[PDB]
């Protein structure tokens, strides 16, 4: 099977820490990641446009 | 060689495997996947990818309309007890 499995990430998106999610961003706004929740917020975007695409390919 | 990829990395290229129809059924006729919430869940988490300044880093587009279906199809999906999705069972 050459056709890759979801990422590890996607054992802490149980329905438990959804939950407890949006507590969790409040208390937050008063790498870095030090718990299972943090995975369950984007990752921040890069400083180098060089991330920004040159084009479609459909 | 580069180091090993970003969280950030891995899923700009995870979300855009998807625009790859073959694999999206690979995934679609799994069954571990479905017994749990946690993948349809990261599904639709990843739609942070569909709104500025993410979408702006997506090269493959096709893969933000079949995560959109993808992610709809899903709420509405029933999942058989073993994690066959149920309205799937015809086909292949």
């Amino acid at each position: 099977s050459l056709y890759p499995p979801p990422p590890p990430y996607v054992k802490f998106f149980t329905q438990s820490n959804l939950e407890k999610l949006p507590k969790y961003k409040e208390k937050k706004a008063a790498e870095e990641i030090t718990c299972a929740l943090d995975y369950l917020i984007p990752p921040p975007m890069p400083k180098n446009q060089q991330y920004r695409a040159f084009g479609s390919i459909w | 060689q580069n180091p090993l990829p970003t969280r950030f990395e891995v899923e700009l290229e995870f979300i855009q495997s998807l625009a790859n129809i073959q694999y999206v059924t690979y995934l679609l006729t799994q069954q571990q996947i479905w017994k749990s919430p946690n993948f349809k869940n990261y599904l639709k988490y990843l739609e942070y990818w569909c709104n500025p300044p993410y979408s702006q880093c997506i090269v493959y587009p096709n893969c933000l309309f079949i995560l959109k279906l993808l992610n709809g199809f899903m709420e509405s999906a029933i999942v058989n007890e073993d994690g066959l999705l149920e309205g799937l069972d015809e086909l292949p």
